[PDB]
């Protein structure tokens, strides 16, 4: 016979393990593949493609209002219409969103995004947004002064409905030993008003997609914290 | 709270693959029976909705291609520990379901049955692609019947089967507590069409209700 | 010879041979590491200089003195001020330490720069805060220099690179570190990657008592990187 | 005392290897908990400090770049022995700990959970090397964070994680005591940039503190 | 199947074992490896590092004082300045050095030793020394005379800051059935007087070094004695 | 994995086996071999001296 010891580990139900067992039954032959279309091989195919941010950063607001920031008369020159916080992770414009959503079952991330403002006015409206970015570590803009020193840009709407804009690699992580925290942010100034006719809405909205690029990276895959634990669990026992 | 950063590192895009996203040993069911000779044996129709984590990343698609690796994990307690002899029999669709402990449908010459003690490693098995079609519907926009209630988001062509536990051992002076642990490991996993996730928390197994 | 690098020069006479830190020059980082922020801007001069700091008074009773790198130019021109504009750094160093004695004083100096010198305090559990160890410019003094106030050994400290100053020999010392990490870039105001310690191991003399030399520290950022923020 | 002499016959260098001088199973935990159903159950934040002397080996360095192989070696002692069901999981930094026996955190589809009995031989894992950056700092000349006694020494990056074992069995009329050894061996190692010894004793393990 | 038969030694831990194990994470991929300035690949290499000596012999000198002998008017002509035992094992001037401390985690060392030591008084000051070798059985000199008989360096430190020599092969071992003791010497004398001008100071002072020469070997790994076993031990658990 | 079963004479410790076992301290390089007069490779050759 062969001569065999057992080792350190067996015996052992790994969860992990990469093992194949029994087959239950075999001379099954299976239904064979069809053409399906939209194949996943990747999550990363998911992460990289755009989803509304809930760019509209204030509380009472609920469901669809927060998909879209109002502009108006309301608001007034140099004045503040949204800062999103460049946290995957934490409460803000990036949490339900498919780069939020995906990363979250992974503890360490890294790359490129992708943000798209789209603005979704009448035709004849016209005006200037000032779209910053801040990098991790600096501080967030609070005058359309302080905003146009930085990292912007000059967005006329009045014919260019979308704009886009590389968001340079945020990459937080997740520790415990505490979070991320500051990272980033997107802040959006009006440099004009809104110049609307006299036949258009006076108030005009804004929205806001994220998408991750091909450099972003995602490791060390964990439990997503967003649904946690009801009707008829009982009912594949009887 | 404490804030900290730290320089990350990383290169690659092997552990999103759908494959590594999914194929890992997964609890999906955990029942107790006493035993003193569906009570008093284990029977738990394999889906994969029973805990909600795994729901949410199997619904985050429309179509899934796999194959079952199925672990159990028996552990005893009395009311030591006898080392008894269990029967863990898939049932698929087709065939018919034990109702009893010493029931004549454990004797079944064409279910997988698995003869495994206490003191073995766990059982484990590996069920194949069970379905009529070529993949798993997560969802279904669909009637399982038309007559009086076939019920919504039911699909005929989804059921694995049933995972019929029992003890092969007769009645004993000893009274004690059978935990089955049934572990689940998806295995050459394809999948279509990805979904957004369920933002809002489950109200039932059986369909897609929300509370908000 | 002259130490030129930028605006700043060391303008000396005599300085033998530097001590290049674990045999390594401190390059840029290169293009396979910097997978991270995409392309860390680089000044080229604004930062690379000597910056020569408040000298110290060597005198008999002198137990050594220590500077933590970044930590001494977090605060000193263009280097300080990227500092506290930059959220990400990456740099060498060029150190030159230099005495002022004559041919009538005596004294040997271990000049010694340690990686990651964490600091551990005496006589108690409490770890060293924030002002035991972020002491800037000015630097810290050692209580114990026989443990290297760390629970190790002075004995055994050059194990680091390092130079001797006798000052029969020598006054002056060069040390070029390179970068010391476990990553390619850090934080430079809650993170120190080197710890220059000036510490009189056979310690000053002359006769009347009151003898005293001057020890001059010149720390240049070497290819010092940032992060990019255009 | 009685003094000796012998002629010293060697040569070569392969004894002096970091990895031969570091890869041995050492002791790295030992905890007794009692069971009837982090009290009652094993929780180990995974560190290379507990012990003094694996410490002052490894403290002979400034970064370190291994994976761990951990063994547990669990023992029973009651209040002869049944043989029982074990559950290690490896719980990494950004993973949730459990707090109690029966917490839902045991049943992690994503966590690497180990299943092992008393019986067997000694449940044996590879922990890969699971730093944020290219080495482990064994020292760190910086603090974790800065608001208000972010702790000096600690890195962010350093966090293997923790070491979670529990009794998969239910509560059971004995009582027992459980006493978990763990034994850690560094693999694929490498080293950089070697300090002095530590002389003097060790006061805390959080920082190197130092009485003289 | 395989007809197998298990061994004596199997389903045994050995502590010393060369098994690979289970991977816990497989699909995790580790951070990449950096070059880090400064890789040690065989412990060897740190032992060849010069370390101080602590030279100055006395009881009562602590810290500072123990690394630096002193040479004055108080030393007289043919006098005793220190003596090196050559122990690594032992209390004495090897002891707390890089060649004592790396070699206290092995049974058995073996090789030649690298002494050197530097004169740290001013640059006018003048003198000789004999630094002595006495080989394993010989005796120890106690005079100066007898010291020039043996092997010596006769050091005119005037002009030379830095003497040093070979040690040849000292190997010694641990004993359980007692130590090594008495495998060597080195012992300096005073040729001459200190000669200082009046301006430099009176007393002048030698520090010593060691390291271990490339045919330096160490073998039979063991626990140092060193440092034995405190505060927020049990906070790993809570 | 491989489909194994144990024969009979499994587990048992025979006296005059022939199995290698694990080294206690492999990385230990014993000390080397020298060339002593005199050596015995068969007890014959000791049973031939008158």
């Amino acid at each position: 016979g062969v001569p065999t010891y057992l080792l350190p580990g067996s015996g052992q139900f790994l969860t992990t393990d990469d093992h194949s067992s029994a087959p239950a039954l075999p001379c099954f032959n299976p239904t064979p593949e069809m053409h399906i279309p939209g194949q996943v091989r990747n999550m990363l195919e998911v992460v990289q493609v755009e989803s509304m941010m809930e760019i509209n950063n204030t509380e009472s607001a609920v469901g669809m209002e927060r998909l879209k920031v109002d502009i108006s008369a309301l608001t007034d020159v140099d004045q503040l219409l949204f800062n999103i916080p460049l946290d995957i992770q934490l409460d803000g414009p990036l949490r339900n969103t498919l780069v939020g959503n995906i990363s979250r079952y992974y503890t360490h991330w890294s790359g490129s995004l992708e943000m798209t403002f789209m603005f979704c006015g009448s035709f004849m409206a016209a005006g200037k947004l000032i779209l910053c970015y801040t990098p991790p570590g600096g501080s967030c803009p609070t005058t359309r002064e302080t905003a146009m020193l930085g990292t912007h840009i000059v967005w006329d709407f009045g014919l260019q409905s979308s704009v886009t804009l590389i968001i340079p690699w945020i990459s937080g992580s997740h520790y415990r030993m505490s979070t991320n925290a500051n990272v980033g942010y997107v802040t959006c100034f009006m440099q004009t008003n809104l110049i609307v006719p006299s036949e258009s809405s006076d108030t005009c909205s804004l929205i806001g997609f994220i998408a991750a690029k091909d450099d972003f990276s995602l490791r060390l895959m964990r439990d997503s914290p967003d649904i946690g634990q009801l009707h008829a669990a009982e009912a594949a026992y009887q | 709270a404490i804030q900290t950063r730290t320089v990350i590192n990383q290169h690659g895009v092997s552990e999103t693959l759908v494959e590594n996203f999914l194929s890992r040993a997964a609890l999906v069911s955990k029942r107790s029976f006493e035993y003193k000779d569906d009570k008093n044996f284990f029977k738990w129709t394999i889906n994969t909705r029973s805990f909600v984590q795994l729901r949410r990343k199997l619904e985050l698609f429309t179509y899934l291609r796999f194959d079952a690796e199925i672990t159990i994990l028996t552990t005893v307690a009395v009311n030591g520990l006898p080392d008894l002899t269990l029967q863990a029999m898939f049932v698929p669709t087709g065939a018919l379901t034990p109702e009893k402990q010493d029931s004549f449908h454990w004797q079944s010459g064409s279910n997988a049955s698995v003869f495994f003690k206490i003191s073995d490693p766990p059982a484990r098995i590996t069920i194949p692609f069970m379905c009529i079609n070529s993949a798993y519907s997560v969802f279904y926009d669909g009637f399982a019947g038309f007559e009086k209630n076939g019920l919504y988001g039911i699909n005929p062509a989804d059921t694995i089967g049933n995972l019929c536990v029992r003890i092969v051992n007769e009645h004993q002076p000893v009274g004690f507590t059978v935990t089955v642990r049934v572990y689940m490991k998806p295995k050459h996993i394809k999948a279509w069409a990805p979904r957004p996730p369920r933002t809002l928390p489950y109200m039932s197994i059986a369909n897609a209700n929300y509370k908000g | 010879l002259q130490l030129k690098l930028g605006n700043s020069a060391i303008v000396t006479q005599e300085a033998a041979n530097y001590c290049c830190a674990y045999g390594e020059w401190p390059n840029y980082l290169p293009d396979h590491e910097a997978v991270a922020i995409d392309k860390p801007t680089q000044p080229e001069t604004a930062t690379d200089r000597f910056y020569t700091l408040k000298s110290v008074k060597w005198e008999t009773g002198s137990t050594g003195w220590w500077w933590k790198l970044p930590d001494a130019l977090n605060n000193i021109g263009m280097f300080g001020q990227n500092v506290q504009h930059h959220y990400l750094y990456r740099s060498g160093f060029l150190i030159h330490v230099q005495c002022n004695a004559t041919k009538f004083h005596q004294g040997a100096l271990l000049v010694v720069a340690i990686p990651e010198h964490q600091r551990g305090a005496h006589n108690t559990n409490t770890s060293p805060g924030f002002d035991d160890i972020m002491k800037g410019e000015e630097g810290g003094t050692f209580n114990h220099p026989y443990v290297l106030d760390d629970g190790t050994s002075l004995a055994c400290a050059t194990i680091f690179p390092h130079q001797w100053i006798n000052l029969r020999t020598n006054n002056s010392a060069t040390i070029v570190l390179p970068w010391m990490n476990a990553a390619p870039m850090d934080f430079p105001l809650r993170h120190n990657q080197w710890t220059l310690a000036i510490i009189p191991v056979v310690p000053l003399g002359t006769r009347t008592t009151s003898s005293m030399v001057p020890i001059t520290v010149s720390i240049a950022p070497m290819c010092c990187e940032f992060n990019g923020l255009r």
